[PDB]
């Protein structure tokens, strides 16, 4: 709560459930870490339409976050890597202040490049979720370097 | 699950079952307990089945089902959890 | 389409959206919850703000049982933790809403963390940046950069 400014109960990115603007905007208006799922925005039209819906639904001031599947290759190239749709939405002025990297941890140099790339445009919350103990110690190495 | 369990993971009181000091943490994330909410857009029959089911606390071995839930295989071979119904029966049959 | 060796691929290909439309019964559709939280949930169509506030309120009760007097904090963030008031919020806020759009905070942008010097002599907090000359005066309860 000291870092973000929001309540310590979160709302995870869920591909059937939190793929929808209604629940993620209500959880963000309640003052909580809400997280729009990334495994359902499969095309550019659907992505732009959901950004438009979220901008319609939030009140002034509130922000929301975003989940990005990493080892899904086409979806990762569409969201973050190849086209930069999250980055373009943030530069246009959407309220995304957080990207959650799910299902895998990148290596050292491209992970540090990803933190610096998102901190350039001003995402300022690049979080990881690890699976196993070695997956945890890799992120300890990230936060040390 | 219950907010009592959320508090006992947040306060660090969960470690005395293993005989350690208090190991507090600073946030807990809730996915599944928000599936049956108002703004969520599952089907109301799915919400009713999701209320009416109750799940175990122990592990579920792969390709079996213990008490409402089940664990089966996916498109690529990865493991997933399912509610034991007509989807899951056909899923483990195609797994065989 | 066919019954073949790839029949698990055909049947499990994108099998998760069907739980979100009313034209299917709850029996014949893939639902993917957890294993202990299903026993955790109890009732229907409950609002997300009340759910997450209940999850916070139990831990608030468990720590308030020790008899700790809560101290008044002007926000929830409390980043720098030596000044309090409106400019505390202005300093530690990373994003602002600047005429409809979410641009990163300019007072943050001039010198991103904590390099502003504080002054609370006659009890008006003000912050200066030495290398450029920027100021954070407080016109009553209002912040002027």
């Amino acid at each position: 709560t000291r870092l973000t400014g929001r309540s310590p109960i979160l709302l995870a990115g869920m591909t059937p459930t939190t793929v929808d603007a209604k629940i993620v905007a209500a959880a963000a208006n309640a003052g909580h870490w809400a997280e729009l799922a990334g495994g359902g925005q499969v095309t550019e039209e659907i992505f732009g339409n959901r950004i438009e819906q979220m901008a319609g639904l939030l009140e002034p001031g509130r922000t929301y976050q975003f989940n990005a599947l990493f080892l899904d290759p086409y979806l990762w190239k569409l969201q973050v890597g190849g086209k930069r749709l999250v980055q373009k939405a943030r530069q246009s002025g959407a309220a995304i202040d957080g990207v959650v990297i799910s299902a895998g941890i990148p290596d050292l140099d491209e992970a540090v490049e990803l933190i610096d790339e998102l901190g350039d445009i001003g995402i300022s919350h690049v979080v990881f979720k690890p699976g196993t103990i070695e997956q945890i110690r890799s992120v300890i190495r990230i936060a040390t370097e | 699950g219950t907010p009592r369990r959320a508090a006992e993971y947040l306060s660090g009181r969960w470690a005395q079952a293993y005989g350690f000091p208090l190991m507090p943490i600073d946030g807990i994330l809730v996915g599944t307990a928000a599936m049956a909410t108002k703004e969520s857009t599952t089907s109301p029959s799915v919400k009713r089945m999701l209320v009416d089911t109750q799940g175990t606390d122990q592990w579920i071995s792969a390709g079996k089902a213990q008490g409402g839930m089940a664990s089966s295989r996916s498109q690529l071979g990865a493991d997933i959890h399912e509610i034991d119904n007509s989807a899951s029966r056909c899923g483990r049959l195609l797994d065989e | 389409p066919v019954i073949d060796q790839d029949v698990r691929r055909w049947w499990r290909s994108d099998s998760l959206w069907q739980a979100h439309d009313a034209r299917y019964d709850a029996d014949a559709v893939c639902i993917i919850p957890g294993t202990a939280s299903v026993a955790g949930i109890t009732r229907m169509d409950e609002p997300v703000g009340e759910l997450l506030d209940r999850f916070e309120q139990a831990a608030i009760d468990e720590v308030l049982g020790a008899g700790v007097e809560p101290k008044d904090v002007a926000s929830r963030r409390l980043g720098r933790a030596d000044v309090a008031g409106p400019l505390a919020v202005v300093l530690d806020a990373p994003d602002v809403r600047w005429a409809g759009r979410t641009v990163t905070n300019p007072v943050h942008r001039i010198a991103d963390p904590a390099e502003w010097q504080v002054h609370d002599g006659p009890e008006n907090p003000r912050a200066t940046h030495s290398s450029t000359g920027a100021r954070l005066q407080t016109h009553g309860d209002d912040v002027a950069l």
